[PDB]
């Protein structure tokens, strides 16, 4: 959670 | 594990077909989380989610904050080639 997710 | 290097044919109304997260200002590495079925990092069939990317087409993306490994992962078109290791 404290770290992001990019769809790429 | 080994790195490995991993080629990837992208065509240019497609993305990568991956999903990723870390960054270095968050002291993890740009890590594969997701591989959407039947896009192009599926279909390459050398790419596995929990691998790092370690450079893309010889762009080292060890040191890169989440942003920057968006715009550089995104900005590559066609043949594309992934330093990665399994860890």
């Amino acid at each position: 959670s404290r770290v992001p997710t990019s769809i790429i | 594990g080994p790195i490995r290097k991993v080629l990837l044919l992208k065509e240019d109304h497609e993305g990568l077909g991956i999903s990723i997260t870390g960054g270095k200002e968050h002291g993890v590495p740009i890590l594969i989380s997701e591989i959407h079925p039947g896009q192009p990092a599926d279909r390459c069939g050398g790419l596995h989610v929990g691998d790092a990317i370690l450079a893309v087409n010889g762009v080292n993306l060890r040191d890169t904050k989440h942003k920057e490994a968006v715009t550089i992962l995104s900005q590559q078109r066609g043949e594309i080639e992934f330093e990665v290791v399994y860890v």
